[PDB]
Parts: C-alpha cells; structure tokens; sequence
C-alpha cells in the first residue's frame, strides 16, 4: 500500500502558532485510512477510492495530532516547504502557507 | 523534593476536580433541549448607522435607559450617542489615543475608559474627574458597580476593585497566569467572571477578594465574557473560533458553539434579555446569532467591512449594537 | 518559590470542596428560564413598528 | 539506470480557507527517465524531439494531481530527498508561488 | 511513547548586517504528555497550565532562550529532526518565524 | 575524500506555463572535489588560479541542466541533504542545493 | 559526544543596472560552547562572547574564515551530519538581505 | 492492425531522417571558414534617436525604401517615422494597447499590427482602420505582408495563416506547429516562409500548397525570432536559450550555433546584413550583439538602450540597423 | 486518432524524401555568396559620407 | 584528451611558479617593519564639501596641478571642480546617464569618461572623440598624453587608444574576467590591471604583452594603484581585504584586513610617500592603512553612502573621497 | 577552446622565466623609499595652516 | 581619531572628557590640544556606554 499524503495549513495573524485549518491532500483511499471521522468530506464527498483529491480537511485544529496519527499508521515526514509573504488603517496582515510531506 | 510534593498535590487536586466534574455529567444540554422548537430564522436589519468616528472603534457599552451608549475609538475620542436620533451627546478628547475599553455607570452620571495607558479614567457627565493608576499592565476592560466603585481588569494578570472617591485599589484579584482581556458583572454585582489569556475563566467574590471556581476547556485566549441573564451561567468568546457556555452550579462546560467555515476569534459576546440568543462578534466581519440551547446558527449580521470589535444588548432587549474597526456603529433590530 | 506553589494548592482545595449539582438539573433550570421570558425578549418575537423606538 | 527527477507546480491565488490549486505539474530531468515512469501522460508539446539520455526541463503532466505523480515515482523506484517553495508578491493583491520537488535514483 | 513535537521562535530585526540570531523565546508545540517528558519543569505553563495529559496543545514556551539547548534535550530524549520551515517577511521591523519538527 | 559541495542557480522571472529557467549553475565547495566531480564541464573563468585543496565559491557549469549536474553527483558518490529557497522581488530567486560525502 | 551545532550567515545583495555569486559576510556558529571549540579549534572568533563557561550554550561566535563548505567539511570529518536548512529572505537602486541557517546533529 | 502499422512507420521515418542528416555532414561551417580572414571590428554608432514613444516598444519593421519605418509600442500607438529627419509621419491610435508585432507593406500603402487582441489590423495610409482579420484563437506574434491584398500571420494558437485582405478570410491554414509560433520570415521570392515557435523547432512552409516541408530542431527553448539569409537557402533563429542558430535548407540541418560564455539571456530579434556576413541579434541584456556568420565570433556590440532590446531591423539597402526597446526609444545604428 | 496519425506519417515522408546536399557544399555556397556581395554591404565596408543619408 | 594534457601541464607550471615564489620568501614585510616606529594616529578632517551633484558619484580623478578635479555622477553630468574655491569650472552633459569612470589628462586640455555605453569619450576643454570597439562596458581609463589613453573593459581586454584618429594601437588579452580598474606606472611604460578573475596582471604598453600575473585575492579586484616608485601596487577587492604586491618579488607582500571590516573595496590610493594606503569601502567609511605595519591608522567617515572612488593629489596635500551620496569631500 | 588553453601555457612559460628577488630585499627597498620621502608627505606630517591651501 | 562610532561621552571638567567608541576602546581627551591623553584598551567588543 505504498503511497503519499501531504498536509498543510494557512496561517494568517496580525504570539504562538495559530492554525486556522489543516488541509489534507493525497489519494482519497489512504486519506480515509489514516484518519477517522475527523475528515470533513464536505468539499469532496463523492470521490471514489483510488482517485486522487486535494479538497479534504480535519475537524480538529492540532497539527501534531495529525502528524501523530500518520506516524502511528506508518507514515514519515520526508519534506516541508514554507511560503510566506505580505489592509487596515494602521497594521497589515500576514498570510503563511506551509506544507508537509508524508511517504509510504 | 519540596517543590515536587506541592506540585503532585496540585496535580492530584486537578485530577480530583476532573473526576467530580465528570460524575456530575449524566446528560448534556443538547439532549434535554432537542424537543424545543428552534428559533427559526429571525431577520434583523440596520435601523441606525452611527457615523463620526474617525478610526477603529475598540469598545461599546450601553446605558441603563436602553438609549444612550458610549464608544471608544482609536482616534483618541469618546462619543456618547443617542441611539434614537443618532445625535452625539458628548465628544470627550482622550489624552492617549490608545483606548481598549469603555463603560457606562448604571446611574448615568459617569463614564470610564482605558487602554494601553494603563489608566482607568472616570469622566463626570454632570473634563477628567479621576485617574485610577497602579495597574502594571494595560487596561483591557472595566465595569461600574456604582458611582463609587468600579471593577477593572488588566494585562498584568490581575483584576482590581477600585474606590473612585479615594482613587486607591480596595481589593486586588490575583491568580490569573495570563493577560485578563474581559470581565462581566453578575446581576446582583456581588460576583463577577473574567476571561483571560490563560484559556480559563474565573468566578470571583467581590467582597472577599478570592477565586471560588475556575472554568477551563478553551484552547486559546478568552477575549470576551458575558453573564447569562439569571447569573447562573456565562458565555466566553475566544481566539479558538468557539463560544463556550459555562454553568456556575454545574462547575463545568455545558456547550460549545462553533460552525465549520468560521475560523476566527470572537471579539465580543452578549446575551439577549431572555438568554435564548447568544450574540458573538467575530473577526470575519460578521456577527453570528447562536441558539444558546440548540447550538445552531439562527442568523448573521454583516453590515461591516472590518471585524466586529464589540457588542452590546440593551437591558430591555430591543436592539443589538455592533461596532468595528471600520469606524461605524450599527444598531440592529 | 515555595510560597507560590502552596497558595495555588490552598486555592485548588477550595475549588474541589464545593457543592456541585447535576447537569440534568442545571440545564432544566436554564431551559425553563428561556421559555419563561421568551415573550419578554423582543429579539425572538419582533414587536410592532408603533412599539419600536427604531422605526 | 540511476538518476534524478524534479517535479513542480506554480500556484496562483487572488485575495479564508483556500485549498492547494495545481495548474499543471512540470517534469524536469533526463528525458529517458521522464518517459519511463509517466509513460504517455507526459505532454512533450513544448520539447518533443530531444533524444533519449539528454536532459530537458520542458515537460508537463496531462493530470493535475501532485500526489498521483508522487505515487508513480514511488512505485517506479524514486525517493524524495528535498523540497523548496519560492512564493513572493487595483485593490486586491496577487499571489505567485513556485514549489519544487526532487526525486532521487 | 511515539509522538511528534515541534519548536520554533520568531525573529525581530531592525535595518538602518552583523546582528546575531535574536531568540526572543522558544515556542514548544505538540502533545502535552510528551512536552512535559522532554522538558520537565523548564517549560512555562503560563498560557495553558490546566491541560490534561494526552490532550494536544500549542501554548507552551521555555524559560530559557537557547535553541540548541532545546535541541539537545530532545536528541538525548530520543527525538530526531525531520523537517524545517522558515516564514520571514517584511522604518519597519523585520518579522521572521522559523519552525523545527521532531520525531518519535 | 569525504567533503561537501553546494550548487545553486538564480532565476529571472517577470510578470502558469512558465518553466524553470536556469541562467547559470554555480558550483561551490572545495576546488579539489569540484575538479573530480565535473571534470572539464566546470568553468574556471572567474577563479582560474585557485590552488587545489583550497575552498572557493566562483565556479560555474558550461551547461545549463540542473538535473544533469545533480545526476553527475549521484553516481560520483554524493547525496542530497538540504535545500533552501530565498525569493524576493521582475523576480529574483535564489535556491541552494547541498551535497554530502 | 552528542549535541547540536547550527551555522548560518547573512547575505546582502544589491542589484540595479545573474553572475552574482554567493558572498558570505561572516559565518555564525551557534550551539553549546564545548562542542564549538572541539570541531573548529582556533578558527572560532570568540570576540563577542569570550568569557562564557564550557557546557553553557551560546549564540555569539563567528568564524575567522568566510567559506561555508570549509565549515561544512570540518563538521563532516568531526562526526556531524546536516539535518535541516532554512533561508529567510526579504528586501534608484534597492538593496536585499538574505539569511540562511544550517543544522548539524550528533 | 491499422494503428500498429502507422505507429511503427512514424518511428522509422524519424530515424531515417536522423540518419540521412548525419550522412550529409562531412565537415562543419566553422571548419571551412576557419581560414577566412575575420572581418575584424566594424564599428557602428547612433546616428538617430527617435523619441515620442511613451511605453515599451514591442516591434519594428522597415519600409522597402530604406527610409520610412513603423514601430509598435504598448502605449497603444503605431508611429511611422522618417528616419532621416526624425519627423513623425503618422500617429495611429490602436484600439488595443497590447500589440506584439507590426509590419510595413512593401508598397507603403498599408501597415499591419496585432497582439493579445488576436486581430491583424490593416491600416490604409492613403488614418483609420480598413480591415480587421479575425479567426486566430491565439495572440498575434508576427505578421508580414506578401502584397497589398495578402498578408501572412503567426499566432500563439500554434497555427500560421495566409490571409486574403479583400475578403477577410483565411486562404491557407498552417497547422503543423505543436507550440506557440513566435515569429515568421518570408523567403526572398515570397513563395516560402520559415517560422520559429515555442516547440524549439523551426518549420519551412509552402505558401501556395500550405504544408510543412522541412522541420529544423536543436534549440533548447522557445524560438522568439527568425530571419532569412539573403539568398533564401538559410535562416537564423533567436531563442531563449541564449543562442542563435543558422540552419541550411538544402542540408536540412544545423550549420552553426552562435553563443558566448557569460551571455545568459534570450534573443528577441534577429536580422541579417545585406551580404549576410553579419547577423545582428537583440537580447534581453539591453545590448545588440553583432555576430560573424561564417566565423561564429562576436565582431561588436550595440548598447544604446536602458532596457531590453525588443526588436531589430535592417534596411533593404543595408545602410542602417534600427533597434527598439522597452526604454521607449528607437535607435538607428550605422 | 488513426486518421490523425496517418496524416502525421505523410508529413514525415515529405521530410525524408528530399534530395539532401553535403554540408561541405552548403557552407561553400554561403561562403562564396558572402565574398561575392561583400563590397555591397555597407555594414562591413563603410560608405562615403556623400553616400551616407545619416552622416 | 588534448585539453587534459594542457590542463595538467598548465597546472604543473602553476606549481613551479608557486614553489619559486615560496623559495624567494625568506622573510615578510611585517617582520622587517616591526621595529619601524608606527605612524601613530594621524587625524584628518573634512576641509571642503563639494555640492551640486544630483545623483550617485561613480568616479573621481585629480588634475596634475593638484587644484582642478573631475567627477562622474549618475545624473549624466561631469563637473570639473576648483577644489580651492569650490567653484564649478565646467559642467558637461553626458549622453549616457550610466557612467563608471572619468579621467583627467595630465596636460589639463582633455577629460575622458565612460560607462555602460561602451564608449570612451574624449572632451576638449579649449564631444571630440568617441572610442568604440570595446565589446564590454568601460570600467576605467587613464590618459598617457593628449593623443593616447589606456582603457579597461568588461570584455576582459585592456586597450591603448590613439585619440587623434584610429583605434586600439595595442590590444591586451589574457584576463579571464571583467577588468575593473587600471593604474599607470610612473614612467608610463607599464601598467597593472585588476579584474574579476581575482588576479592582477602587469602589462607592457609598448610590447603589448603580460609580464607577470599576481594572485591570492579571493574575489573580484575592483581597484588597483601603483606604489610611488613603480615597483609595487595595492589592490582593493570584494573580499574585504587590500593586498600589496611587489613586482620584483612577484608575490604578495602584505594583506590589509580587519575582523570588523567585512565589505568590498571600491578604490585604493597611496599617499605621496607611499606609507599610507587609502581604501574606499562599501560601509560608508574610508580606512587609512599603514603600508608597512598593516595596522589601521585612521578612518574617514563623512559620507552617508558607500565610497565609490578615491584620489590623492600629486603633491599629496589633500585626499578626496567620493561616494554614492551627492556630496564629494576633500580630506586632509 | 583548445587554442585558448594552449596560449595560456605559452604565457606561463614567460611568467616563470623571470629574475625573482627575495622579499627581504624587495621590502627593504620599499621601506627605505618610504623614509626618504616621509617628510615630503603632508598626510603623515601635517603642514602649517599658512601652508595649507584648504584653510 | 576614533576608528569606530562614538557611543557615549561624559565630561570630567571643561578641559577633559571621556569617550567610548565602537572600536572597542575608550578615551580620555584634552579638549584644548585635541589629542587623546589616556587610552583605555582591553574590550573585545563595541563599547556601548560608560
């Protein structure tokens, strides 16, 4: 059952790490396996297993809780990529997207 | 070894409280209210738009007559509004343009404000009257008990009860480990609850100046707190996108108010007169109307282009007032 | 130091020894409050314009 | 029979829950290996006449799913050694993000 | 005891280029049972001191300001670094967030 | 003969079907290893007289194929250990590639 | 001896008018002070942190030489391995500053 | 069985052509011209500076009288210049400010332009619009007039076209490019034309018969410019791979590659001199490099511009070389 | 796609069935062209000022 | 292959020259000058501030009378200054706003300038000539006389020009990188050139050949200046160091560097006696080096932007610095 | 290409066959020049204001 | 004569003032003569205050 899964979050803050939502991306067969009811299939609820997707997210807001579920379902962190750069009258906003790669 | 003994007792006591709270929960609030007919869809509309603030509005407080209200903006000005005619009753220039809160005395003779100046300023409505100093942190919130007493919260992790006549702190409230963002008085003004950056809310005794109960379960800072009308419960807004109703006698969290696609902190919370509706200002520019018993969204108020910074509900429950960083105030009905 | 972890304990002791009540009863009392005053809450049952200050 | 393959996409966003939007996957490496693992999915439209065993950088994938490309490389004998994202930028701002994915032997 | 923990700091620099790394404070994030394990009493529970073990959190920080001193405690508590991500963007002052991922 | 070598390129982009365009491949490390790995492909133009066993940073590749440079190291006994993206703005882009023992 | 060492530098670039090479102003060495003297000997420049005691962590050392791979090699042959890297880069003729980090383990 | 025969035949035909081209190469252009005394350094200088363009100049095309020239700028204007007096002959407002090419009819009665509007507009000079040639689904990269009634265009839709200006309909459609076609150049007899494209290949087309005859390869990136050698048996291609390549029609292969170390930038335009000994190429590095066609050596450079040189032109009499750039200036080099 | 790949064949047939010539000759013909007309190209051999519109 | 033989042969000859240079070094400059009383602290001060430049000043060159001086700014203007009265003698508009060098003829009749236009323009003080044919940008130029000028270019070649007519009397080849600067020998028989190949080369002007090649710099050499007697020269570089090389010894005598100076050197100039080596830096300062002892004797900070050029009068009375800031400053 | 690395060799032969001199003497000759003219250098030995044009 | 920036200064009297600099040295000055009277050396880093 060799495969990959990639998760990421969008951080926007005016201070600890605050994670708005965890996006889970990969093949939908593996995505259902590693995580349980937590996934919110709302955006992509009809994808047949063995067809790839990118539109799921996690009902919980804890990044390492998602990390742990994959390391205890046989995944390991292979790569990471951060892309961050940046409307009020005084201060501005800061968007931040980072990615997390999980293998086999 | 001496520090570990006192710690292990604290851990056991925390676990002991954990088991007592679980034994008290036989059922949930959602189960007992399932047969109650939902509120449905109650439509509101902008009945008043208050203009004349030149910067971000950081706070609002209604009057006891359900007409007058005060607002605190980051331009350095306090404006008392007549909500019926939209007439400006008073415009008071502030010595520091950084102001995080305002309060309206129940008698209507005085109004207070404060902010990063670490000062609670009492304004006489019948020029500055009192400047209450001694807080080592910024002043996040304040509420009048009467004209002679006011309760404040600060970024120094401590609240305080003030004697306005003398200008000195009467009773200091300690035990918060983080910045205290908000407070709300009980109906009888004997007790008050406070939200803070330690992700906990605390019920305080005003007379005895000690913490009675401590409520937890929030995953981030609590920026807003409001008492349920009967004084037996309170709701907390937080940066974790959820509103949580706590009950005093049950000494635990009754219900969590949250919805997918709203991933933003709650700046302010206020109940309706009957307490069936819980209103929460959000960072997503909206104001969501929650069913207190059913935990469902009964409506939404979007009149603002920036986040709603403060809310208020009149004692008669006739109108809902919102305020935001877009410099406008809106009275909803 | 030691003074601080002793005051935290004495606080938690007070927090534990309190008369708790069952959620079942609490909720019943809250739910009944809401219905008691549901007719006194204008945000639930709108009022007439003649009775509406903001109209 | 040993080599390096590099795949990447360019993100284009306009401005708050936004998923990863993959316009097209670019495949870069030696042209003999690129054909091997993806077969006819490759679109040699931009660089179709390069002889096997000479390198290229102008190939893209007929599908728009990054993990589908990852799996084909994991089951044709490749491993992920490094990753790098480079994203920087009348009233709304435009988001340009380039990310890269390196696969070994 | 298998888990993931992640630490990070936020850099603040002024420009008006020899400045060394400015470590304001280290943020520690993960499951609260593991966080106490590796760092004991050094972590500061000020922001979230009522968290029950086995429930995840993100609001802890370390009373010391030495990043490699935090690294070492995990290197001989059975942790390894698997990923890193820096998010730095910006007279205005520089703001830079960097992240460090630790496995099992 | 264990050592470190680092290669990198700088992108030239302006305001997608735009492919990776590498203007020059920079070779960085000890000059003795660079000779062995890349032979006559490296361009000693900007640092011709660097003594062997003396480290340098001014060597580039006469060819413009990043993975062709990557492949030469993969069967010259090197492995990819790290990468760093530094991008700011016409668009400048500096990314780096570290190769170990 | 188990431990972590972290090296990095500051890159300043100015381009108004690529053949601009990597120019390293100074190498910063960061970690525990006992290991730092081990791998680098007398190359370390303890100028702004001379008095710290061994076994006490620091962050205020730099290298008398300006060659990254010369620092990389000294650690590869003193039993260290590269675990991670992170670059933080942000910016008439305009100027640009890039910062990069390098993590070395055990 | 029908697909199996046709698939294997395509592979064999590709291999047959590859082997035929290799057998034809006994020697190279650099070998036979090594004994030729180099031209040396023949210096040019700015004799004219044309001002009055307010934005990036995307194209230029000389007139057949070696006097008048047209320029296309992204401000939305075509300007006809008198190169001797630097007087503005005409200023024509364009309905679309995005224009990637311009052309000057050999008769001088008409001028064409096009761009991201996907339209070739024919302007009558004897100034308002006359014809709008539509039907190209991609942007207009280049166009050249055959005569007053016919014009050949290239587009980003991978197709070239022969146009009947009278009717406004495509006469012959060219469908053999697999990538965006950036440029085209007519043969001396206007019977054939070659086109560079984003597929890194050049294709010789028959105008009458409307089919690709030969296909030239070897470029590593998009081909942005193409120009015929004076006798019509060879052509040069500019590309994003920093190299210019001379291809021969009879040999059906690459004769020579023009490149130099430290030049890492694309070529926007290419044009031969009258005798064909000098090949001039506009570059993104703000310069214009003068190449020796036979010896493959750089004989000089023209840098007058503050921004990248977008287009080149050489008069039919070969007296002057005109450059244009994003710096809003045109420069006539001698 | 069989109608389509059969037209592709007829294309490659045209490219293959051509009388090719030796590079040696091609170059010789170019080289001889350049010298033939080398005196008529002012960009190599400057002209007199009286013959120069721009000078 | 044939290139591998030439590579291995060329490298071996490099080792032969390296070992001959090592055998020649019995002692060092720092050893023999250790007993020499140090210069001490020589305090200078800004005595004149030349204003009226509107953009970055990229070059300066003094006159032979130690009075007039020329400056090249990126506003597109050349200004001849009277350093005594601070009066502008001449203002010459340039056709190219990008100008990297200027030169003042020893007779004072002519002045030259150049830059990204790849043209050396000779201006008559009583445009005259445009010297073309350089395939790279014009980095530096120095007048031999009114009829001859020596230039350096980004095409890796130097050149001797006949200003009257004609071009490139002698072409100097063999640099593998852009030639950033040049300095003439006192007798104008030889000249040395620094370049981006991290090497300096001694050239014969008459015979048109490279005699010696000096190395040891770790980055581009942006500046070069002859020691007053013509037997040595100093080089500024992007490696933050200035290095004094000796012609007869054919090796590096001394390195001028400091742990706290981590920035490139745009310009170098000796004092009249040669004891002081002045270097313009990118850190907005100008450091005064002791040539014999390799110690910092002082600093000149009058400028808010990087110091692009230096000059010292033939009489040695004043030191002029120039920077990207509008102002130009005369020190003493 | 090959012609170019062959000229570099012919260069190095010339660079090698030169009369080298010991640093000891070179430096000695420089050092002695410096002291000869050290009094003629106003940047080392300041002059009086009456003798300073910039006063 | 200070090779680094001047971080701090304090007057002893009208004729003497003590300075600190980024060149790691402090100094005692005679203001009339303009020369350093007593030089204070031994700091290994930039001296911010005195």
């Amino acid at each position: 059952r060799s495969g990959y899964i990639t998760i990421g979050y969008r951080g926007s803050y005016t201070k600890f790490r605050r994670v708005a939502r965890i996006t889970v991306c990969g093949k939908t067969s593996l995505a259902k396996e590693v995580f349980g009811d937590t996934l919110n299939e709302s955006r992509d609820p009809d994808r047949p297993p063995e067809r790839y997707t990118s539109r799921y997210y996690l009902k919980f807001n804890f990044l390492e809780q998602a990390f742990d579920k994959l390391s205890e379902s046989g995944f390991h962190m292979v790569a990471c990529s951060s892309t961050g750069t940046c409307d009020q009258s005084e201060d501005k906003i800061w968007t931040s997207y980072t990615e997390y790669v999980f293998c086999r | 070894s001496e520090l570990d003994q006192l710690r292990q007792e604290a851990e056991q006591l925390k676990n002991q409280i954990r088991d007592a709270r679980k034994a008290c929960a036989d059922a949930t609030l959602s189960q007992i209210t399932n047969n109650i007919d939902p509120v449905g869809r109650i439509q509101m509309r902008t009945r008043r738009t208050l203009r004349g603030h030149l910067a971000k509005i950081y706070a609002m407080h209604w009057g006891t007559d359900s007409r007058l209200l005060v607002s605190a903006s980051q331009d350095g000005k306090l404006i008392i509004w007549d909500s019926y005619t939209t007439n400006k009753v008073h415009a008071i220039p502030l010595r520091s343009s950084w102001v995080m809160t305002c309060a309206y005395a129940p008698s209507g003779n005085y109004v207070a404000c404060g902010g990063l100046d670490n000062i609670c300023s009492i304004y006489n409505l019948k020029r500055v009257s009192r400047e209450l100093a001694g807080h080592t942190g910024y002043l996040s919130c304040c509420r009048f008990l009467d004209d002679n007493q006011i309760v404040t919260s600060s970024g120094d992790t401590t609240c305080a009860l003030w004697d306005i006549e003398t200008g000195q702190q009467t009773t200091t409230f300690t035990g918060h480990t983080g910045d205290v963002m908000s407070l709300s008085l009980a109906p009888d003004t004997r007790l008050f609850v406070s939200g803070a950056c330690d992700a906990s809310a605390k019920l305080w005794d005003v007379r005895e100046g000690m913490c009675r109960q401590t409520f937890t379960g929030h995953e981030s800072d609590i920026n807003a707190i409001c008492f349920f009308p009967n004084g037996n419960a309170f709701a907390t807004g937080s940066d974790d996108a959820t509103c949580r109703l706590f009950d005093l006698r049950a000494d635990q969290e009754l219900m969590t108010y949250s919805h997918d696609n709203i991933i933003c902190g709650i700046t302010s919370v206020s109940f309706s007169k009957s307490g069936r509706l819980l209103l929460a200002g959000y960072d997503d520019f909206n104001c969501n109307v929650w069913d207190a018993l059913k935990a469902d969204r009964a409506g939404v108020l979007a009149g603002h282009d920036n986040r709603v910074s403060c809310l208020g509900v009149t004692d008669d429950g006739m109108a809902v007032a919102t305020g935001s960083w877009d410099s406008f105030l809106k009275i909803w009905n | 130091s030691i003074a601080q972890a002793r005051k935290l304990v004495e606080q938690l002791k007070m927090e534990a020894n309190i008369d708790r009540i069952k959620v079942s009863k609490a909720a019943a009392d809250l739910m009944a409050y809401c219905e008691a005053h549901a007719k006194e809450d204008p945000l639930l049952t709108p009022v007439p314009a003649s009775e509406n200050p903001f109209r």
